[PDB]
RNA sequence: UUUCACUCAUUUCGUUAAAUGUUAA
RNA sequence: AAGGUUCCUAAACAACAUUACUUGGAUUAGGGUGAAUCGAUCCUAAAUUACAGAUGGAAAUCCUUAAGAAAAGGAUUGAAAGGGAAUAAGAUUAAUAGUUCUUAAUCAAGAGAAUGGUAACAUAUCAUGAACUUUAAAAUGGAGUGUGAAAAUCUACGGAAGAGUUCUCUUUUCUUCUUAACAAAAGUAAAUUCCACUGAAAUGAAUCAAUCAGAGAAGUGGAAUUUAUUGGCUUUGUAAGAAAUUCAAUGAAUUGUGGUAUUUUUGCAGUCUUCAUAAAAAUUAAAGGGAAUCUUUUGCUCGUACUAAUAACCGCAACAGGUCUCCAAGAAGCAAAAUCUUUAGUUAAAUAGAAUAACGCAGGUAAGGGAAGUCGGCAACAUAGCUCUGUAAGUUAGCAAGAAAGAGUAGCUCUGGUGAUUAUCGAAUCAGAACUUUAAAGGUUAGGGGAAUCCGACUGUUUAAUAAAAACAUAGCAUUCUGAUAAAUCUAAAAGGUUCAUUACAGAAUGUGAUUUCUGCCCAGUGCUCUG
RNA sequence: GAUUCACGCAGUGUUAACGUGCAAAUUACUUGUCAUAUUUGAGUAUAGGGGCGAAAGACUCAUCGAACUAUCUAGUAGCUGG
């Protein structure tokens, strides 16, 4: 067994310290600094994590292609799907109604 | 280090101008085609030993080329 | 002597307010024309936990009525109120639960909270878990209306002050028997350094009045004036009666 | 299991005999279901003193520290109901 | 404990060197110092502390400039 | 520490500079009394202050 | 001689000092 | 963090390290610390400080966006453990190395008005998108259970190379058989959420547990995300030319495939828990809206040596005291326990030799008796793991309880049970039977038990350095005042300050001390109060 | 805010060692405890008739029934020594 030392001068194991052991040439275990975990895009209304973007951090969406940070769709990236069918109802059905609500009832 | 996958990339890749060095590996069954470019280390792996011929054929004779083989160079 | 632990929480050294993660200031929008002479339509996106307070939070979210835009609101909810529900406050608002009224448009014997004790100052009065007043009578003749205060008493205010219908949500908090010492210290999380509390009869004669002697004991009376000194003024403040009631 | 000591078992004899009967009453309670007043489904679970939330059904309801609805606020969601109907007609 | 054992734990500087008087006297958390009176425009003078006095004053230093004005 | 100031490591390079004693041909000056540097420390002898 | 009525110093507050008051419409 | 040249080399030993020293963390003299990618620098947290204003006899205090012709909106500082653009492998030095060299990359700043799919959604930049507004990310507790994957250990098959044992055997025992950042996409997983068809009752579906369904289950066919970089694993470019193991005198050889085993790490999935709900900004992306009509250059400042402790730190010192972390093998066992070993480190860490007196400090044993010693079973002895049977009074009905008490346990040779794929393959676990012996937990580790009385209800805290308790706290009970311009209360004062981001289920001030039961009589005195 | 073991921690007993000590409070065995009223680092806040205290007059740099430091100060002594 190859015990390893850390190679920064971080010497305690917050978040940002994450390391992960593996192996090289010759038997030797290196240490390489992983990533943190991050979360997705959520549906403005109901708060569900959308489909179709990637869970990476923040600025890794500037390294992304334009076309995979958002679902082509009407408030693709901030709506579910589920949220915006019940935003074309409500934008269709109550119009109609105040149409015959009011103006010459 | 990116490979290529078929041979009408690579001979696309000699006959432009952005070549920068050519280095060839003999192993015990493929030859390897490690062109250097200005950003990448373009690969071709090939089996026949007709085929990769023909390739030095292509390379253009302003650029050095070095083989390689069972000791480093 | 010393300076007792009284005189010491007037400092605000560490008996400050353990308010960190609490979400804000609770209160009714500000007053306008639209919350005068109309209506504005709010929605409670979402109900929230805040620290150190029974009740929950509502994030009531309005438009703003002269700008393009939002405006972000955070009410006390009241007991009923449910996530995507409207809610509307103004003078000519409808008398539901959770709608804002000036108290004068509210009848006799009706149910109110959050109420103002001085017009536009968003909130004094009933906001506790599960506490509520009573609208009992208005006053054309001055524009004033009396209500009744959690404490069972009397406030005559003017009947332009705004309120909330309802009952604040939480109710019944305080019934339920603390068990463990641990679970009083977790009590205070989000509040003042007050809790472990030491009897003065066992302190020392420097530290406190009750300070005692070779028995723990108090030697004088308990009952104090008014205008005791800060310092000597331990026990009960003013007392007209004393004992167990029957 | 228990003859008698349903849920406050788990204090095991360390805080009362009355203690405990007080207490299992609102810990039954306050771990219970209850009838969701939108989609009637017994799926409404507490999440905080306070706060409760629908589960299969996508709501948010302020209700009791321990039950959905007490019955100081049952009583006032009726009482403003006749107080409305009298103020709208005459 | 209060003798030996409590003293390994000193590792954590309360004053750092000042920029006005040069001495190991600027309290880290206090953002003064203790010995020339930092921020404050005037130096730290007392009377009872005659000693400090003539520690550090006038023509205790180089003089560049009042030792060619006073010989003038 | 390994990690310091700028200023303070010249403070510190200083105090390394001063360590250091007389030279031979300065003693050998006449009428000479002073032979040995009294203002000398030892990293395990005198902690500096600083 | 307290007893009142107004505001004009004064007190306590609120906002982005964002429709206060009177007519008209 | 702290130290500050203690690091390395050479010369040299007067002093110092309770003997000595050719040794040294000691003397003398040189040498040594290399960054676009690691950090500081950047952002804000608790908090902190300025101009103008307010206060004060004064020094100075207050205020931090409220008071201002100040700052689209609110000033300064505050973290080498919080957030954050981007670098890895091999080699190299007497000493620096994600910093140098080789090779291979990445990031920032530049310079040269679209299609497809029913749908979920998808297309090497693509495929325009201003003001303004919104949403999300950065960015959020803990417990416990199941499981994917990697590494380590163990093990199965197949070999190659080297070493050990070998008069007694051993087709034997041991060592090596490796691979980075960044990218690619032959093959192929687990889990969750959505989409289309159809419509469940004779109710089904599913987990270790749950849990779900006509605001629609199961079935079939799909989409998406997560799984330590692209896309999780194998594989591939990198890349065998490196490196490891051998052989020869620079040059040659090999570098398969598995596992229904254990641990660690890393995610995921739902469950539980809270009168606790478990940070913000810098910064980024998307949407609504419709205003307008591959190559190359640069990447600045500062830290970077060494110890990090039974000798580099704090204790007067090379002080048995104290001081925050990361990586972590085999045996054995429930066990990261005691005990022994491997890789690594060291054999010196305030001097030895001889003799083997008394009295000591540390560890022990003992005939017969068995607490008769003593203030007192102080000290020591004694029980001790696991399995089966059995277990009282009392009780807040939860416990007492490992109550008390009794039996078994070793070695060797066997037998049966508990699965997967269609006979083979694997898991340590349980039960049983003969035979033998020194009759078996006990090398190490490892509860003495019972009957009562007093106090405190309990878990907890306490006189650093003679008192750890019956003392304090505690939940429970109760009393008092207060409508917030208030109550308490800091300040010399103050558009001053705290509880208060508060509002009677609250704030402030006190006594008693869980539960059960009960709180008797007295208002004359002293307090306090009154609507007199 | 169940019972225990372990890494750690404390300090019940020996009233053992030591007591011109390893140490101006330590060592050995024994005992208790060993995650939610837990342990702990850094930052930050609270200052002398003040703070902080689950309360011992405890703690506030080996200093506490009022810290340390300098000045008034060569304080005063019907008392003691020369």
């Amino acid at each position: 067994a190859v015990r390893v030392t850390y190679v920064r001068k971080h010497s305690y194991n917050t978040k940002s310290n994450g390391i992960r052991i593996v192996k090289t040439a010759g038997g030797n275990m290196t240490v390489q600094h992983r990533q943190k975990i991050s979360n997705g895009v959520r549906c403005g209304d109901c708060g569900c994590v959308l489909a179709g973007i990637r869970h990476i951090r923040p600025h890794q969406y500037g390294w992304l292609g334009k076309s995979k940070r958002t679902v082509t769709r009407a408030y693709g990236g901030v709506k579910c799907h589920k949220c915006v069918q019940k935003k074309i109802l409500r934008a269709f059905l109550i119009n109609e109604h105040n149409l015959i609500k009011l103006a010459a009832a | 280090p990116k490979q290529v996958q078929e041979f009408k990339q690579i001979l696309k890749l000699l006959k432009s101008g952005s070549i920068r060095a050519v280095r060839v590996k003999t192993n015990g069954e493929n030859t390897k085609f490690k062109v250097r470019c200005a950003k990448y280390l373009y690969t071709y792996i090939c089996a026949d030993k007709a085929k990769a011929e023909e390739l030095k054929k292509a390379i253009p004779k302003d650029i050095h080329v070095v083989e390689i083989a069972k000791k480093a160079p | 002597g010393r300076r007792t632990l009284s005189q010491r929480k007037g400092r605000g050294s560490i008996f400050k307010s353990r308010s960190h993660h609490k979400l804000g200031v609770a209160q009714h929008r500000a007053i306008d024309f639209f919350e005068r002479h109309s209506t504005v339509r709010g929605l409670v996106k979402s109900i929230e936990h805040d620290p150190g307070r029974g009740a929950p939070l509502a994030r009531v979210v309005f438009r703003n009525p002269r700008q393009y835009g939002l405006d972000k609101e955070l009410f006390i909810c009241a007991e009923g109120l449910y996530s995507g529900q409207y809610i509307y406050c103004g003078s000519k608002a409808s008398l539901h639960i959770g709608n804002v009224l000036p108290i004068g448009q509210c009848p006799e014997g009706t149910v109110v909270c959050n109420v103002e004790s001085k017009p536009g100052d968003r909130g004094i009065i009933a906001r506790a878990s599960g506490n509520y007043a009573t609208v009992i009578s208005h006053n054309a003749d001055n524009e004033t209306t009396r209500i009744r205060l959690p404490s069972g008493a009397k406030k005559t205010l003017k009947s332009n002050c705004r309120a909330m219908v309802g009952i604040i949500a939480g109710g019944g908090r305080t019934e339920k028997p603390i068990l463990k010492a641990g679970v009083a210290y977790r009590m205070y999380k989000a509040k003042r350094t007050t809790w472990p509390r030491v009897r003065g009869v066992a302190m020392n004669p420097v530290d406190h009045p009750h300070g005692g002697g070779n028995h723990q004991h108090v030697g004088h009376p308990t009952t104090l004036k008014r205008s005791s000194p800060p310092g000597q003024k331990a026990g009960k403040v003013a007392a007209r009666r004393t004992g167990l009631i029957r | 299991r228990t003859k008698k000591v349903g849920i406050v078992g788990k204090y095991g004899t360390r805080y009362g005999a009355s203690l405990r009967k007080v207490i299992k009453k609102i810990e039954i309670a306050q771990h219970s279901k209850y009838v969701c007043p939108f989609c009637c489904k017994e799926a409404v679970r507490r999440t905080a003193c306070g706060i409760w939330e629908c589960k299969g059904c996508k709501k948010q309801i302020a209700g009791g520290a321990y039950t959905l609805s007490t019955i100081s606020g049952a009583t006032v969601r009726s009482t403003v109901r006749r107080l409305r109907d009298a103020k709208n007609s005459q | 404990t209060k003798g030996t054992s409590c003293r390994g734990t000193r590792h954590n500087k309360t004053h750092i060197l000042c920029k006005r008087c040069g001495k190991r006297s600027w309290h880290l958390q206090k953002q003064r110092c203790a010995s020339c009176g930092y921020p404050d425009a005037k130096m730290r003078q007392y009377a009872w502390g005659y000693k400090a006095l003539r520690r550090r004053t006038q023509g205790t230093g180089r003089m560049r400039h009042l030792k060619i004005a006073l010989k003038r | 520490t390994g990690h310091k100031g700028f200023s303070y490591k010249l403070k510190l390079g200083k105090k390394i500079h001063q360590n250091r004693g007389v030279p031979q041909w300065f003693r050998m000056k006449t009428g000479n009394t002073i032979n040995y540097n009294f203002k000398r420390r030892h990293w395990n002898r005198r902690k500096m202050g600083m």
